[PDB]
């Protein structure tokens, strides 16, 4: 997606080397993770309050079983709304 | 195939000096060839007809919307290509009909460059009232905001 | 003297028609903005055809 | 201050 | 038999594809369906032709009136076909002949389904002030005017 190639620093045309990789789950599984969130697109900004209790729950509802790194850039979908994580 | 048929047919009509249907069959070409993908053959036709149209006393007013269509066709250009033809175009400022030629473009283009997609809707907001919008231009409203969102997200 | 009077007073609003009746003229000026353009719309396309 | 409104009504509905 | 020649001749004019010739004939078919009092067939006829006019920019600004004909042909029909055929017609309702075409009709069946002939017969005068009605229209309007009175009193 757009942010991923903007976090990986890619360019369609560049030749990457993709290789399977596996985690050490009993040392690497996530149990508590903080994220800095903000409106992905600044053209659709609102002042509405948004329930984090429902956003983290929708976060795990969608981003279960996925690989996440420190400093990684991604998008969050709350009611089809793009946020920038 | 049918667009090629209009092309060849218009070629024969140039060979008869009924530029009438040379222009008509080419407008049928470019009106769909534009939204399909092709904005250069489009403006080729729409400049050809507008330039051959300032000639006649019968044709020069149809040339207004023709150079409009010749101006509209963007290859997702954030520049003034529409306003480029305007800086060529014979607006004749006392003639208000070319506000349906550029004043639309005059207002919305600055919006498009300067981070104002939100402002972009307010042009058609009134122009659909002072000119009921058809399929081609409305689909083009969506298409040139595909060029917006291909500058923003797409 | 030793007099300080600092005072205030209230306003008389001139009868500016004092009814909504202004609207009807405003409705005529709506319609002259509204019903005029399509003449030109169909005019230019009548001229195209 | 109402006859000119009546013209603003009448001359312009005429128009 | 006259209509058997208008409709049949319209079938011949469409035999050589001339759509507007058949729309001219079919308006004799359906125009005199009001005097022939076949409102159920009139509403069957004015629909496809106005849909053939939304496609045509050459013909659009009478298309609202074409569906108004389909709309107004009531035999005291309270189908929302009368309220939906106008909805089918793609329409910027603050347009400039639509105030005299569509919302007109909604006002008129606002009073029919009110079971009130008072405002039903006030808005008809409101409208004739702004567009003078003709024999066919006025007959159809007083045809539906008897329909409210045929249920309020009895």
């Amino acid at each position: 997606s757009l942010p991923q190639r903007k976090w990986a620093g890619l360019s369609i045309g560049q030749e990457i080397e993709v290789a399977l990789y596996s985690f050490d789950k009993a040392k690497q599984c996530i149990g508590t993770m903080t994220i800095e969130i903000d409106f992905l697109q600044k053209k659709n900004i609102d002042s509405n309050p948004y329930d984090t209790d429902k956003m983290a729950a929708e976060f795990i509802q969608q981003f279960n079983n996925q690989a996440f790194s420190v400093g990684q850039q991604l998008v969050f979908s709350f009611n089809d709304k793009l946020f920038g994580l | 195939k049918a667009i090629a048929h209009y092309e060849q047919s218009a070629d024969y009509y140039k060979g008869e000096e009924s530029n009438s249907s040379a222009n008509k069959c080419l407008l049928k070409v470019a009106g769909y060839a534009a939204q399909l993908e092709q904005y250069q053959k489009a403006i080729d036709i729409y400049e050809q007809v507008g330039t051959s149209a300032m000639d006649s006393p019968l044709l020069k007013y149809s040339a207004k919307d023709y150079f409009f269509k010749a101006a509209l066709c963007h290859f997702c250009i954030d520049m003034l290509n529409a306003k480029l033809a305007v800086q060529k175009y014979e607006e004749l400022f006392p003639a208000f009909s070319d506000s349906r030629e550029c004043k639309l473009m005059k207002k919305l283009l600055e919006a498009h460059e300067e981070q104002n997609v939100d402002s972009y809707t307010e042009s058609v907001k009134e122009y659909d009232s002072i000119s009921r919008l058809d399929q081609w231009l409305t689909t083009m409203l969506l298409r040139i905001k595909k060029t917006i969102q291909g500058d923003e997200e797409d | 003297m030793a007099e300080d009077a600092d005072m205030r007073n209230e306003l008389e609003e001139m009868q500016r028609r004092a009814d909504q009746l202004a609207d009807e003229s405003l409705e005529s000026t709506r319609r002259m903005l509204q019903l005029v353009e399509e003449s030109k719309d169909a005019g230019i396309r009548t001229l195209v055809m | 201050a109402l006859s000119e409104i009546e013209t603003r009504h009448s001359e312009i509905i005429k128009l």
